[PDB]
């Protein structure tokens, strides 16, 4: 049996080990970036996530999300299917064959899309890029369609799931912990969660492990769900590589390492400049906005008189024996602020903040996706032309396959039932 | 340093020779009431398990740096001359002589301390984490 | 200083105007899309995540209500009871 | 509310105050109870003659609080309505809400995993805000003493 | 009728309990952006909610509500109804 | 950025009076008294820059 | 010890001024008596640690966030 | 771009005390005592320059 | 230059030849208590293997320049 000799758990808890170092980076991108967005296993309802002293990394992360979003799927066609192998056939004679074929595979993308709008995966998508940005990567499963229903793509966070990969890169085995209410279990779950043993309250929360590995008899993907040690029988099943809708994407990938690292770790020591230097800027203030009178002692003015008095009152007293504490660091407050200014503009052009022409854009244009798409290329690394790789092409082997068994499909001849996939720029023309 | 109470007695004895004693934190909590140690802030002078806390503690003439003997000596010699014979003429060249020899000693003390603004600084060295 | 610097950020994150949405007199698809471009390049994607939990079940409770009212001349529940769009493709024509 | 005719049909708003909800981590709702109060004169018929069974007089502008608890059900995944008046049940008033169609929509701006309930934009840079108001609270108790 | 077993009485409080930092944070909130929205338990009637003493978060708070419900909802439809009879077969057929 | 209050011990001013006082609070005291550590470092900034 | 010294050195300017006036000790004690004033100042703000950001009640309450 | 803190012995400011207490910590010393050394060749590098 | 306890006593001399001693970096830890070499940071009196630090030594009134 391979891998899953272990079990589902123990191999979940035996890769918790190598998973921490990743955690502990994610909470700190997450400390100075927005830090609701990746919490702490611990904190739950009363954490009262704290705001960072700087506000660069927040903006800067919904910024680059939203701009990879535009990019990754815009509101028009972003799918093309071509036809290969045999196109030598097919280009050269039969003209009425490639009008006929090309329609045909455009009803499929067009088909495509309404699913994926439909069923609301651009929502759970977003959420994925802003997970991508701040931890260092995020696992997105597709679960089967079943009759005429609505149902969203589900998102796991890095604390959630764990992979394990070689230097090949890979995916050996991956295990998943979903938690799930008793009453909230499905049918076959929640029976065989029962004959375990005990009385389930409906509250009463359980944890499922779905574990997918590579047996060494076959190349196929098997996965199984088990609850408290036991398998439930209608979990076992085998996938293709190609095909397995447990999608594991890392942004910025490493030769030997089972995870993605987040774009924000690069700044994330630069952010931490950033915001100790705007951490003592507030403080100063603070220090500033207090009103103490320095009385002279030596000074004839009494403060009883000038605080009894009222509005236009002669006081005796001397002017110069009344004086204000002040905060004397204004050679300190110039440097350290030109400082913090440099800073700010060296964050501003990594996360995209500064953009003349992408400031104002009234409708989705082609070559504005074109445009936004450039950008992500020019700055920000090849994450557009690694990520999208990573994530747009499988989602389409992926769904295509899911949908086609659900779909009807006309009568298409040779490869036209399988087309080869293009996505992200080079699809949009 | 820790100091160490009388597991009966179950009170530190602050003895004269304890020229400063002061709390490691910011604020000093210990202070002397009939010769022992007071917890002002408990308004108990009864401790278990010890205390650390800073201490200046006496020591000879010798047991002294070299740099500190010659100004104890010509701060010495300034009052030995005022309080018996006091010599306007000699009087005016030691204390030319004792500001030398306090330049001299903090001299020292920056030598010997080598107090690093970056990294030997408590609130300093944390920011300097990258 | 300290202070107008504080909200200069607040600015930004609330988007206080700066003539984005208060030119114009009047009230048009393509500063609707405007506006629903913005809400996504600050906010995160409450734009997106209100989509889904708020203008998508609003919309399922009234079709079905909407539904005895008003009877759809296609018998077949699909046709009575078609997919809901809550996205930025519902704004605009088409 | 239901149509319940061509009479004028408001949507009621719940504030986080009045109403209460239990979520897993799966982010479903488990049950989920509203608390209204309402004048005994401007109760519901259906809810005045409960009211009056329950026993006991009641002054037109005294209020009653009523609470509508939806939960799943264990066997079937369908949402179960009732009212309750007093610690009783209304009669009739029982109802089984289409499966993920009941008329209340719980809504959380921002959604975080294993957390019932959604947290404010505002959180975010709450801490912002507060300290410019601790900054424009002393730069006018300054202007207050020139 | 396990959840219901105690009534909506007891859940309703014991839930109401989990939601206690949730009001807390709105009332925190809401103290600075605008006191009025998400007014406290105790005052009413002659709560005299003392005003900001900065208006950014309550000029940013009604901007923000503005700005979403122009996107979100506005005059023009907000609902595509897309219709699928079949996946594929319908507009084949 | 670090803030350091640097005060003259020949001063009259203590600082326990300045610290418990609340805002708007008169203080026995001199403003020469207390002074804060700047890094004058501006001609090496400039060059440096 | 800090304050002990400086009382015994107030004490001892004090003692020749009232009863048997010497010019020449008087001006060195005076001299003396500044300096073991600033060294008691000096134990004061160490033994105290006041904080101006955190240690005072004002600030303190606007720094938390 | 190097910091060196000149410390004037005939001052009262002691470095032990700076560098151990925290931010804005009330401090006994005086400001004149603190300086930093500087590169005085102001003249030299706008005529190299 | 280092410093080389007895073998049974483990302990070094802070002999009155020895003008100063300095660590060889900085922040010194080495100070005379009793006699004998102490490290204040370690509070241990008790050595092995040597120590080294900068040393000056007394020379006569000839060997200086």
């Amino acid at each position: 049996t391979g891998l899953a000799e272990d079990g589902a758990k123990s191999v979940y808890e035996r890769l918790k080990n190598d998973r921490a170092p990743y955690e502990t980076r994610a909470q700190n991108c997450a400390q100075y970036t927005i830090p609701s967005l990746f919490p702490k296993d611990s904190d739950n309802a009363s954490t009262d996530y704290q705001t960072p002293w700087q506000a660069v990394g927040a903006r800067g992360l919904n910024n680059l999300a939203s701009k990879l979003m535009l990019a990754l799927f815009p509101m028009q066609t972003w799918m093309r299917l071509t036809i290969s192998e045999y196109e030598a056939k097919q280009l050269l004679s039969d003209p009425d064959g490639l009008a006929k074929v090309d329609e045909g595979l455009s009803m499929v993308e067009r088909i495509i899309m309404n699913y994926i709008e439909s069923n609301s995966y651009r929502v759970t998508l977003f959420e994925a890029l802003k997970q991508l940005v701040v931890a260092g990567n995020v696992l997105l499963y597709l679960p089967e369609p079943e009759g005429s229903n609505y149902n969203p793509m589900k998102l796991y966070r890095l604390s959630s799931y764990v992979v394990q990969r070689d230097a090949f890169g890979n995916v050996l085995q991956m295990v998943t912990r979903d938690q799930i209410a008793f009453g909230a279990l499905p049918e076959d779950i929640r029976k065989a969660v029962e004959g375990q043993g005990g009385e389930k309250k409906a509250d009463e929360t359980i944890d499922v492990y779905t574990h997918i590995y590579l047996d060494e008899d076959s190349g196929e993907y098997l996965r199984y769900e088990e609850v408290e040690g036991m398998e439930v029988q209608g979990s076992d099943g085998t996938y293709p590589k190609e095909a397995c809708p447990y999608i594991p994407i890392r942004m910025v990938r490493l030769d030997g390492e089972s995870y993605g690292r987040s774009y924000i770790e690069e700044y994330l020591g630069d952010l931490r400049s950033l915001e100790n230097l705007q951490e003592a800027i507030v403080k100063m203030s603070m220090i500033s906005s207090k009103v103490i009178g320095l009385v002279n002692p030596a000074g004839i003015t009494q403060p009883r008189r000038l605080t009894k008095a009222q509005t236009g009152d002669f006081v005796t007293g001397r002017p110069e024996d009344i004086s204000f504490l002040q905060l004397e660091k204004q050679a300190d407050f110039t440097v350290a602020k030109a400082v913090s200014d440099a800073i700010e503009a060296r964050l501003s052009f990594a996360f995209m903040l500064n953009s003349a022409v992408q400031r104002t854009g009234e409708r989705v244009t082609a070559e504005e996706i074109r445009y936004v798409a450039s950008e992500l290329e020019d700055t920000l690394g090849g994450v557009y032309s690694i990520l999208s790789q990573e994530l747009q092409l499988p989602l389409v082997r992926v769904l295509l396959k899911q949908l086609q068994a659900t779909q009807q499909i006309p009568e298409l001849p040779k490869e036209a039932v399988e087309p080869t996939i293009s996505t992200g720029l080079e699809a949009i023309g | 340093i820790t100091l160490l109470p009388d597991v009966y007695s179950n009170l530190i004895v602050y003895s004269d020779d304890y020229l400063s004693l002061m709390s490691t934190s910011g604020q000093s909590i210990y202070v002397n009431r009939g010769g022992y140690v007071y917890d002002r802030t408990s308004q108990s002078d009864r401790f278990d398990s010890g205390i650390t806390v800073n201490i200046i503690r006496l020591r000879d003439y010798d047991e002294m740096p070299e740099c500190f003997r010659y100004w104890i000596v010509t701060k010495a010699s300034r009052q030995f001359n005022n309080r018996f014979f006091g010599a306007p003429e000699v009087e005016g060249v030691l204390q030319e002589e004792e500001d030398e020899a306090r330049r001299l000693c903090m001299e020292y003390e920056m030598d010997y301390g080598g107090y690093n603004m970056l990294d030997g600084d408590a609130f300093t060295s944390g920011l300097l984490t990258r | 200083a300290v202070s107008d610097a504080i909200e200069a950020r607040l600015s930004f994150a609330f988007m206080l105007n700066s003539a984005v949405q208060r030119t114009g007199e009047r009230v048009t698809a393509e500063e609707i899309r405007y506006v629903a471009s913005e809400l996504e390049d600050t906010l995160g994607g409450v734009y997106s995540i209100l989509s889904q939990e708020l203008q998508l079940p609003l919309v399922r409770v009234l079709l079905k209500q909407l539904q005895a009212t008003q009877q759809i001349p296609e018998l077949p529940k699909e046709a009575v009871e078609p997919t809901i769009s809550t996205g930025l493709e519902a704004i605009g024509r088409g």
